[PDB]
């Protein structure tokens, strides 16, 4: 098994270059419903299962993070998937998004791919929201800070002022300055998230 | 009439002695320093007195007489700090009960609260009804917020049982301590009114059976990767089976291959040596009841579980009602399977341990919880 | 690769078929290749869906009135009697969300001059919101016909 | 109101919001492309015609 | 907020005004356009002959 | 909502003013996003031609654009004349026409 | 990404003159866009892009 070993190595590196995309559909089987048809001794699967492998790639550490998995199981009497056992943390709402896609019923594979892409966009948004504040810390423009699990509410320090931020999807909505120039500085930093990185050098120069 | 920290209640001294005797010496030193920095009574001159006392290796009794007889109850804030540090120290004494936070159509609402402005709002909402005092800190290990809500009554002020409400940081599930009196409903309803501030939130309870510790309820129903898998799917909550695509291919499960055992599918269990096969059988039981590979207890100990299996044979709804009990249910079930009493080929997923601490029915092969 | 302590150090581009190269020129400087692969795949999917929608509309409107495409494929203009209808479909690659978001706007002409844009934007927004994409455009060309109702 | 004002009984003079400039910019940048363009379209044809015989 | 939005719009329209002078080319290319059209007609005749 | 009637008129005037404020805010935000996309496309074009030329002669590129196009179509007309007076076949000429169609089509 | 309409004002119409005077730089952007489209159309009509696009296929 040498030529087959090289063929399997090419298969594994092809699995790797497909897995670098981020949204892959790995096959799966639940080991309880492996029923035997008793016609020839062979084994057929009763209820099909299809596993989604979400995988967000970071940029600061330049490595792949821990991949989150979603598992879908076909219902027994409807030919539509229902969300069996997902691993996404609960601040990203998963069941409501699965009810929202295609009116609740998911039949084809690309219909599941749309749901996987929506959850993927949410995860990459959370990851970039964490990364931009972590690199603002690593550039030493800000002092010690605290992050939430989703990086939607953070509180950092500047040279004099304690600043609280409540940020929505990749753009800042509510700010807080605490320690008539304070209101101007408050509304000035509002906006995008890289605009915060630009405007912090506008007031700390 | 919202009571501030400088007010002192009227409680028995010996029960505070019994509570403060359940703490080590360094947390007592930190408590004395913080209380003397905030309140004082009877600067740095009295600090070296305790610095020399802890250097000599004194017992806890003389230092607890020191703290109870330089302040002589202490105040409401000191009692809150004592009880909350006791909660941090021994977590096995309490009993939590989870509850979701719904709004509008039914979509869940993340709380995203801030510890500063929430406390005065909760206190000014509660003070229009009873005498109250709140206290909120952050757990040092787990990323949650524990809020201790204490209430009083007038026959000076007779204290009540302290009510705890544990907020996780980014989850729509809020734990509260198990009670059913009218004060518990008042505190939970007041929190449900004051946490919102933009659009109204309601608290539908997701469970009826209490669970023991805060690490257990955090791993079960907080923001975590183990929040839904919890059973034979525990491998996907830790990802110990795959590596990144930037890893080596020589150390890959596709290339190395895992040692497996041929399953049996005929009824060859009711008719009843080779230690490699014995080790593989124990590995099979470890796979089915847990993740990949003490030694019987699961990740989370579950107290009480009641199932219901409503199958359907020849258009007849045939119900059975399983009920369980004990300290850790699925660990004891894995132990009973380990003694070759339960055929692991026919153990379904809901019995195996998945959707843990959820006592619900089954209608045609898919679990659903109970209200 | 780093191939142990798994890290990407260097990645670059060898050669591109010169069809999206100017559009990819802005996106391929972000140094995040996952966004690059997913944005290229989503661009291919969105462009195939757009040319399918326009082929459907031309195959359903080539009988009664005239039709012709425009700049590359980004907008479609039909005419009648005269009265002209212009529908726009612009695919914007991201730069300085990260998926290539599309834009749909319509514009009318009564022969004399262009109509107001606010009411047409509100009407096409509500009609796409209520019917859809493959059905909303058929309804909007049926209401810009207006021979009977 | 639209079906009334079409047949029985609009105009545009000021633009607070429009779409008639970004596609003109797009047509300009595909005309002036040094990568695919239209001038580079001819530059591949005569290279192919030189390789045709 | 409207003032800082107007400042950003003024900055972007000054960038657009700086770009707009790089594209103006006053030339007599209408005769060159007529020569291009005549050569296109000759190429169309040679293609129709092919 | 909407409503000493002079201060009531002043309140309704201020309400209409703030409604116009948030209306103009939304309009300006959407228009600023459109302008930012337009100038991003313009910056992509200018950086592409600066990478292609590598001589900082963008104005000379635009001014001599019609000259490059006219010498290109002159070479194209000479190549068409050479293909008309040199090949004179039915398979090679049709293959050259199909190659020209596949090149100038898309 | 649709052309999103303006938020509901409860019977307060979109007075375009008042909000246009509120953002006076938009007229400058309008005349700059008119000059840019004029110059680009002059560049397009000289290049015979539609002519060579229609004579070929």
């Amino acid at each position: 098994s040498t030529s087959d070993r090289s063929e399997l190595e090419d298969y594994i590196v092809l699995e790797n270059v497909y897995r670098m995309f981020g949204i892959t559909f790995f096959p799966l089987v639940d080991p309880i419903d492996l029923k035997i048809k008793d016609a020839s001794g062979e084994i057929f699967v009763d209820r099909e299962m299809l596993g989604i492998r979400l995988e967000v790639f970071s940029e600061r550490t330049s490595q792949f993070e821990k991949p989150h998995y979603v598992l879908l199981k076909k219902r027994i009497k409807s030919n539509s998937w229902f969300l069996f056992k997902h691993t996404i943390p609960s601040f990203i709402d998963v069941q409501g998004i699965f009810d929202d896609t295609n009116g609740g019923l998911v039949i084809s594979h690309d219909d599941a791919y749309l749901f996987a892409k929506r959850v993927f966009l949410q995860l990459v948004e959370v990851q970039k929201r964490r990364q931009i504040f972590k690199d603002l810390e690593a550039k030493k423009i800000i002092h010690d800070l605290d992050l939430d699990l989703e990086s939607s509410m953070v509180s950092f320090f500047v040279k004099d002022i304690k600043v609280e931020l409540f940020v929505k999807q990749n753009e800042i909505v509510s700010c807080s300055i605490l320690d008539n120039n304070k209101s101007k500085w408050e509304i000035a930093l509002l906006g995008s998230l890289d605009d915060l990185e630009l405007k912090l050098n506008h007031s700390f120069a | 009439l919202r009571l501030e920290d400088n007010y002192v209640p009227t409680s028995d001294t010996l029960v505070v002695f019994k509570q403060l005797m359940k703490l080590p010496v360094t947390v007592l030193y930190d408590l004395t320093l913080s209380w003397f920095a905030k309140f004082g009574g009877s600067i740095y001159l009295l600090t070296e007195t305790l610095d020399l006392l802890i250097e000599k290796g004194v017992r806890r009794n003389v230092i607890v007489n020191r703290i109870l007889y330089v302040y002589w109850g202490l105040n409401v804030f000191q009692l809150a700090e004592i009880d909350c540090h006791l909660m941090i120290s021994k977590p096995e004494k309490f009993k939590w009960l989870p509850s979701k936070a719904l709004r509008g159509d039914g979509k869940p609402y993340v709380v995203k609260l801030q510890p500063a402005k929430f406390i005065e709002n909760l206190q000014t909402d509660l003070a229009k009804i009873y005498h109250c005092h709140v206290y909120m800190f952050k757990h040092p290990s787990l990323p949650v917020l524990i809020t201790r809500i204490q209430l009083f009554d007038s026959n000076p002020l007779i204290s009540r049982r302290p009510y705890y409400v544990a907020f996780p940081l980014n989850s729509p599930i809020i734990f509260h301590s198990v009670d059913k009196d009218i004060y518990a409903r008042l505190v939970l309803q007041s929190i449900s009114r004051t946490i919102s501030e933009r659009e109204t939130i309601i608290f539908k309870p997701v469970q009826k059976i209490p669970v023991k510790s805060i690490h257990n309820i955090m791993t079960l129903l907080g923001p975590s990767r183990f929040a839904e898998s919890m059973g034979p799917w525990e491998c996907y909550a830790s990802a110990n089976f795959e590596r990144s695509p930037l890893h080596d291919y020589k150390k890959h499960q596709g290339l190395t291959g895992k040692k497996v055992m041929v399953r049996e599918f005929d009824d060859s269990f009711l008719n009843d040596e080779e230690p490699e096969i014995r080790r593989l059988r124990l590995e099979k039981n470890m796979i089915k009841f847990k993740g990949s590979a003490s030694r019987y207890s699961s990740l989370v100990p579950i107290e009480k579980v009641g199932f219901t299996l409503k199958n359907e044979i020849n258009s007849r709804i045939i119900t059975i009602k399983l009920k369980f009990n004990g300290n850790d249910i699925f660990g004891g079930l894995h132990e009973l399977c380990d003694k070759n009493l339960i055929n692991i080929d026919k153990v379904p997923g809901w019995l195996a341990g998945e959707n843990g601490s959820f006592s619900g029915t089954i209608m045609n092969g898919d679990f659903q919880r109970e209200q | 690769y780093k191939f142990e302590d798994s890290t990407l150090l260097k990645w670059e581009i060898l050669r591109i078929s010169t069809n999206v190269r100017l559009k990819a020129k802005q996106l391929l400087a972000t140094r995040n290749f996952q966004k690059c692969l997913l944005s290229l795949y989503e661009f291919d999917k969105i462009k195939s869906k757009k040319t399918g929608i326009f082929q459907n509309l031309i195959n359903l409107l080539k009988r009664k009135t005239r039709c012709y495409l425009m700049n590359n494929s980004d907008s479609l203009i039909v005419e009648r009697v005269t009265i002209k209808l212009q529908i726009n479909f612009i695919i914007t690659m991201p730069g300085e969300c990260f998926l290539p978001m599309s834009k749909i706007s319509i514009a009318l002409w009564k022969g004399g001059e262009r109509f107001n844009q606010i009411d047409l934007d509100e009407i096409c927004y509500g009609l796409i919101k209520e019917y859809g994409v493959k059905t909303g455009l058929k309804e909007i060309c049926n209401v810009c016909l207006f021979p009977d109702m | 109101d639209l079906t009334s004002t079409l047949l029985g009984k609009d105009s545009e003079d000021d633009s607070i919001r429009d779409d008639s400039n970004i596609l003109d910019i797009a047509h300009f940048v595909d005309l002036m492309d040094p990568y695919n363009g239209l001038l580079k379209k001819i530059n591949k044809i005569n290279e192919n015609l030189s390789n045709e015989l | 907020r409207l003032q800082i939005l107007d400042d950003a719009i003024q900055e972007k329209t000054s960038e657009l005004a700086e770009f707009e002078n790089m594209v103006r080319s006053p030339s007599a290319g209408d005769n060159a356009i007529p020569g291009l059209l005549q050569i296109i007609q000759s190429y169309i005749n040679l293609l129709e002959e092919n | 909502p909407q409503m000493d009637l002079k201060v009531l008129s002043e309140y309704s005037n201020l309400r209409k003013d703030l409604i116009l404020k948030c209306q103009a805010l939304q309009i300006g935000e959407s228009k600023l996003s459109d302008i930012l996309s337009q100038t991003n496309s313009i910056n992509s074009l200018t950086t592409s031609i600066k990478e292609a030329s590598e001589d900082d002669d963008i104005s000379e590129y635009f001014a001599t654009y019609n000259g490059k196009l006219v010498v290109a179509l002159e070479e194209m007309k000479l190549l068409l004349e050479e293909a008309v007076k040199t090949f004179g076949n039915s398979p090679e000429k049709r293959e050259k026409i199909k190659k020209i169609l596949s090149e100038l089509k898309k | 990404m649709l052309n999103d309409p303006i938020k509901s004002t409860a019977d307060v119409r979109l007075d375009k003159e008042e909000v246009l005077s509120l953002l006076p730089s938009l007229k400058e952007y309008t005349k700059k866009s008119k000059e840019l489209k004029e110059t680009m159309g002059q560049m397009i009509s000289d290049s015979h892009e539609e002519e060579i696009k229609e004579v070929f296929v």
